């Protein structure tokens, strides 16, 4: 595989424009982009590549069941599905399924007990 | 106002088949039902069956079964008999109306059905809007 | 289809006379539902009443109808030189419908 | 939107005011749009039934909600509508709306009449059920169901939850409307409201046996 | 009401699918549904018919109200209602309402208690 | 500015309607929103405009980094930020920052030692 | 994306990375889009002005965000602008776009001039409002106000939070913008600035009183 | 769709039913969705392969996803294919799309063909990359790079994150 | 390169209404100021009110009050005279010509404010192209 | 209307001759906005000069204008056939604008 990338990404940077904000006072085609070049450190890109590829067949099998033509709330729906998974009901205190972090819940619990 | 039109005057075979036509001239003829007659020499007008050029039924008369044809183009203006096995009794002024403006189911009547068999239905109303005369001429 | 006639066949009429015209069909009209409608020689039929007396769009009220099951007439007042046409027949009120052989109306 | 829950195989129904913290929701799969057709509740399904349950009205703006899941039909329409003059009067279903392909019969209708201006709807709202997509508006040639949608939250439990026929119209509604069956341009039943899908086609055989322009059932 | 329902539903299940996920090697548009018939079983399917009917009035003036041609919205934004009605984002810990399952809580405290 | 502020809302309630739910029996366009009128109570109504305005530039930037054409989720996509803010899958209670309050719990440490 | 909080019916604007423990969001029924017009902030409304302030470009797309609630507008514009050759200028709004129902006067505005090739869009950014819906493009022969768009999050509480003038435009901005108010397709009054719709309705009522190609006011 | 998330830049990927209460999503900033291109994985990107990659098929309702972010691609198409009766095969551009914004080179191609009913798409199920977009349909006069698109997670930090060729169909 | 194209000559009766038609032939006369003059014979040009087919308002000359009026469709090609109530004055060689390929402000001049009295204003530019003439030729 | 004249009208000159023609208006013009244009017999007038003095698109350095107020003139150098057209003026420095009776010049 290729360790050498060369990306590209939005330029969805919040607090980078003045003025040029206006629709038609900015580029509005190729110069609303940022890019630059890096190593793959670890072999995470080249492990990318194996996701992406993986994960596209999982999204098509996903797209085939649905209607909408164009998404993009799916990933706003990945964002859902994260918050559901992790308290989609009740809050089980102890239990490894809220992730809810007791633990420092001693200190104040302990300094109550003492009394 | 629509003024329907005959085609103007010919002279035909015995035998051969004439293609008699009405344009709507001002309207069309869609779901309505142009009935024609046949004004022989000396005659009154025989009635021949209406054409709906949007069909469900479109009629035949009885006296005209096997020579002619009752027959429109869906939502056309132009309405055509064909005259077949033509002969001299035939030569006449043909002209078209419209006989019922509406061929709704409404205008669908007719002798009864028997168990096991059925009769067809059909219903022409008044000839309200009537148009030019063509002359066929038939030798013999 | 159905058998019509029509009555006395010739009229002998001056202008400005009042006459009456007759149609008879072999069968009862059901809702008196016959046509009168007239036509000079050489020229196309125009539609004078509908349903046995009613005038028909555009007639004149010197036309008036009548009549009820198989026996129906036209009175015509007043006949103009335009009116001496024959007059005709047909029935609406059955299936197939049918005409008679028409009524000549002539100047005296 | 009230939102009905399956719990221990039971529908219970959550108003959205109240609180059930017992009702886990760990995915949005477990979150389906459920397509109803009005025959569940035990309805006339014929043609001058669905054609007096369908009107014509301008100023509305149109409306399209998905669904995942429903119920089979045994009748949908297949509606191509058109004035005398042979324009449309329905509008043309926009891109990804496709008709409903799950009808034991389709009440395929043609004809011609006035339309009045506006789109075609349903006199109750029921929902026109397209192909997982369900709508207020009536779309050219393009099948639906008539019914009802849901929202449900399902437990996390494996349950896993043609012929055609062709009519002719007239005048869509206008207060008097008769329909013809059509078989062929030469053949026709007249249609009488009681007799269903499976009527039609056994009086079809009949017709098709016996020579074949419009005739009547005779009982 | 029919008690008898026959079904269908989308075949959007992942691991049934090997190399035919590709959307134009397969059916892709009739052949991608599933079926099936179920008895009224707790009277639940002419239940849901009824709340269907309800559910169509009020969703018809939520429709009404909006300006999106088509919802695909529904099931995300009410998974969202659904977290927040039971935490909007506030909690109390002995409000009923927080949704908390403190009973083994109660034992790591108690255990507490008796050191 | 104007300090007052004439307003106009959609008719978004619940059962307010009759029969005349169904879009072609009513309004469904024109009559379906409700007005009125308020004074500029703690200077909110100048305020809001100038919240508004520095929000189109912020949403603006937004729309030009994107590619829905009617990004109709975005507040949805809003009330995901709130409760991943609020709680980003993760939930500590010492620090405010799942935001719950055990204050009062301090009452049921004091049950558990008297059991 | 800030969003506004109203607590105690006191604006507070929550930022995206800080925790207010205070907000208080049962349901997404609490959080609303709100589009408010250009006129309580102070600004000129006639037209000339709003010819100055619109410009165009080319290779811009479209952009739309909708809204629930808003403002009413003293002053929207409805325009059917056309280059000289009769081709439109201004777009088609896409389907579901309807003008802005809300509005006392309505500045419709036709005539020719070049129209440079692009959308036409605000030199500040200001939103084009057509009804529930924020743009950054004008669209052809679509009513709207013009303005911005907050969001925020409501308290559960109970508060529930006409005249068309025709112009006819000169160029569309090369250097001069000379209006003219049509009060019959043969009367035409120069339009000055200070010329409010209300003024405009009197000179309209006046000259039409009086008689009636070009006049003017003569103050 | 599984989610890759990014760990003081080692991979790990999480799938629907795994929970990690150590994997902090504080907002949707740290979501992206990523169009990867079929270049760094070792494959032809040559005329005659990308051919053999694309086929038609009738009946395959359209789909569209997002994206974010994306390879820079060395080799991109572009088709503007007509039928052989010379009407048009290819299907229009949506409104929205534009083609891929960062290309070296572009494999832009005319020239006729039969076109069996259908969409013209890639065999491998690849995306057609166009600007901030991913299909599986070849549209008119569009560039995109052949690729793949994944989802993932990533951290709180600062990182970031032409040529035209002209070929005739046959 | 447009060149005007004005109709040929004709003759006409006194007390007629002619039409006179000229054509933009290589161009259009949109928003234009097309002018018109009358060049009867012994005579220079007569001038007449400028016609904008996509118009605001059009000029008038005070020769031609109650005689001439000034019209184009809009965005069209043709522009038109109508020369009513006919006189042998009116025998003349007419022409169609562009001045002022823009209506804006600087054609726009006039008579002063009188106030509680209002003047419409129209101008017109130098006129660069001139089509063909046509000659009516008047009856008496 | 705007009354204006022309002088000497009538010039009969050899052709390559230099001569000046005259107009005048009743009223001075605006901004010295008068026109000169010609036409023989038969062909529609064509603008030499605009502004006075200024020459018109197209036109050769043998047409040259100039003047004030209401009294403008033109000078044409080495007369072409082609120039033994008849000369009219016209005031677009007022409104409504208006023509001179023309000058003639015929080859002698
Ligand atoms: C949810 O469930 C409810 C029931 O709980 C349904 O509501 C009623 O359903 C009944 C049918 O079961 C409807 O009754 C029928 O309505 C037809 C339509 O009439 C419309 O137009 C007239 C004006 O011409 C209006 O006055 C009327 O309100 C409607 O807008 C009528 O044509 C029917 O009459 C004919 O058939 C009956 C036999 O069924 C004969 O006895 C009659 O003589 C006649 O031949 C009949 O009245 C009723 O209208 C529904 N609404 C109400 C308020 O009661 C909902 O429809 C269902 N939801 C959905 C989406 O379907
Ligand atoms: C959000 O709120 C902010 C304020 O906090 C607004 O920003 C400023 O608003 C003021 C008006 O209140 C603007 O001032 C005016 O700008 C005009 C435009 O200038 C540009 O365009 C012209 C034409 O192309 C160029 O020549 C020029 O160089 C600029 O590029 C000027 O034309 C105005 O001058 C005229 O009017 C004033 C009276 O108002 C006279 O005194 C002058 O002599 C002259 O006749 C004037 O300068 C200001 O430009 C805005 N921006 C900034 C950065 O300050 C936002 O507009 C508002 N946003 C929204 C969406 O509502
Ligand atoms: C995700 O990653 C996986 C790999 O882990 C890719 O999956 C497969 O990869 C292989 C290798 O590239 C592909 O195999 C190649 O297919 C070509 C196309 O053949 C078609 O036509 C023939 C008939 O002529 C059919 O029998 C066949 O099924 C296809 O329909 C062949 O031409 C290739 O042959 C050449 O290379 C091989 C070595 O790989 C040599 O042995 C041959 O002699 C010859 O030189 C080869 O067989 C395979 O098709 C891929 N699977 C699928 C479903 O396409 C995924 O493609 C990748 N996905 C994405 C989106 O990137
Ligand atoms: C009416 O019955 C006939 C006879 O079965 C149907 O015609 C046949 O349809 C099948 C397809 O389902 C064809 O394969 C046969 O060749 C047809 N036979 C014919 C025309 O003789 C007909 O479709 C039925 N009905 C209607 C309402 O159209
Ligand atoms: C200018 O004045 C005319 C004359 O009154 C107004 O036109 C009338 O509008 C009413 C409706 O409000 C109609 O019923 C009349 O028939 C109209 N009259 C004519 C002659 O058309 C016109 O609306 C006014 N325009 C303004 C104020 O912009
Ligand atoms: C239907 O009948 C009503 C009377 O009950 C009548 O007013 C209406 O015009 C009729 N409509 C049609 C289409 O015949
Ligand atoms: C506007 O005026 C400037 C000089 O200030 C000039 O350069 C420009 O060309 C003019 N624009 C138009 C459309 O007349």
């Amino acid at each position: 595989c290729n360790p050498n990338l060369h990306y590209w990404t939005t330029q969805d940077e919040g607090a980078a424009i003045g003025l040029a904000w206006i629709p038609y006072f900015g580029p509005a085609a190729e110069g609303i982009y940022t890019e630059g070049i890096m190593h793959n450190q670890n072999g995470l890109i080249c492990g990318l590549r194996q996701l992406a590829n993986e994960t596209t067949q999982a999204l098509q099998l996903f797209l085939r069941a649905t209607t909408e033509l164009r998404t993009f709330s799916i990933l706003n729906r990945k964002a859902i599905d994260f918050l559901l998974q992790r308290w989609g009901g009740t809050c089980h205190i102890l239990g490894p399924d809220c992730c809810i972090e007791p633990h420092d819940w001693t200190k104040n619990i302990t300094d109550k007990i003492d009394q | 106002q629509v003024q329907l039109v005959q085609s103007g005057a010919e002279v035909k075979k015995p035998g051969s088949s004439v293609k008699v036509s009405c344009k709507a001239s001002g309207g069309t003829f869609d779901t309505y039902a142009i009935s024609w007659v046949r004004q022989a020499p000396g005659q009154g007008l025989e009635w021949m069956g209406g054409i709906i050029p949007v069909l469900g039924i479109v009629d035949y008369a009885q006296k005209f079964q096997g020579r002619v044809t009752i027959t429109a183009a869906k939502f056309t203006n132009i309405a055509y008999m064909e005259l077949s096995s033509l002969r001299s009794e035939d030569a006449a002024v043909y002209y078209c109306a419209r006989g019922l403006r509406s061929l709704s189911p409404r205008g669908q009547e007719g002798p009864t059905p028997a168990p096991g068999w059925r009769r067809a239905q059909y219903h022409y109303y008044y000839m309200d809007v009537w148009g030019t005369g063509t002359l066929v001429t038939v030798s013999s | 289809e159905i058998v019509m006639t029509q009555s006395p066949g010739t009229l002998s009429l001056s202008p400005g006379e009042r006459a009456t015209l007759s149609c008879r069909a072999s069968q009862s009209v059901s809702s008196n539902y016959l046509a009168w409608y007239q036509q000079k020689p050489g020229q196309a039929p125009r539609l004078l009443i509908y349903g046995a007396s009613s005038r028909a769009t555009g007639i004149p009220d010197r036309f008036s109808g009548s009549g009820s099951g198989p026996d129906f007439t036209l009175t015509i007042s007043r006949l103009e030189p335009e009116d001496f046409a024959v007059y005709y027949c047909q029935q609406y009120g059955s299936s197939p419908g049918t005409f008679g052989g028409g009524t000549k109306v002539e100047i005296k | 939107i009230p939102l009905g829950v399956v719990h221990n195989n039971t529908l219970q129904v959550s108003d959205i005011d109240k609180l059930v913290c017992r009702d886990k929701l760990s995915s949005t799969s477990q979150l389906k749009s459920v397509g109803l057709n009005l025959e569940g509740n035990g309805v006339a399904t014929d043609v001058p039934t669905a054609t007096k349950r369908w009107g014509f009205r301008a100023g509305v703006p149109p409306k399209v909600v998905n669904y995942e899941a429903g119920e089979w039909a045994e009748n949908c329409y297949n509606l191509d509508i058109k004035k005398a003059d042979g324009s449309e009067c329905l509008p043309e279903a926009p891109e990804g709306v496709r008709g409903f392909p799950r009808c034991r019969y389709v009440h395929k209708v043609s004809g011609t009449g006035p339309c009045p201006e506006g789109y075609a709807f349903h006199k109750e709202g029921a929902f026109f059920l397209y192909d997982r997509l369900a709508s207020t508006i009536i779309y050219r040639s393009t099948t639906f169901s008539e019914g009802v949608v849901a929202f449900l939250i399902l437990p996390e439990t494996k349950k896993d939850f043609t012929v055609t026929l062709n009519y002719v119209a007239d005048n869509f509604g206008t207060n008097m409307t008769n329909f013809l069956f059509q078989v062929d341009h030469l053949t026709y039943v007249q249609l009488e409201p009681r007799f269903t899908p499976q009527f039609l086609v056994q009086l079809n055989e009949t017709i098709y046996t016996n020579g074949r322009l419009i005739w009547k059932v005779n009982p």
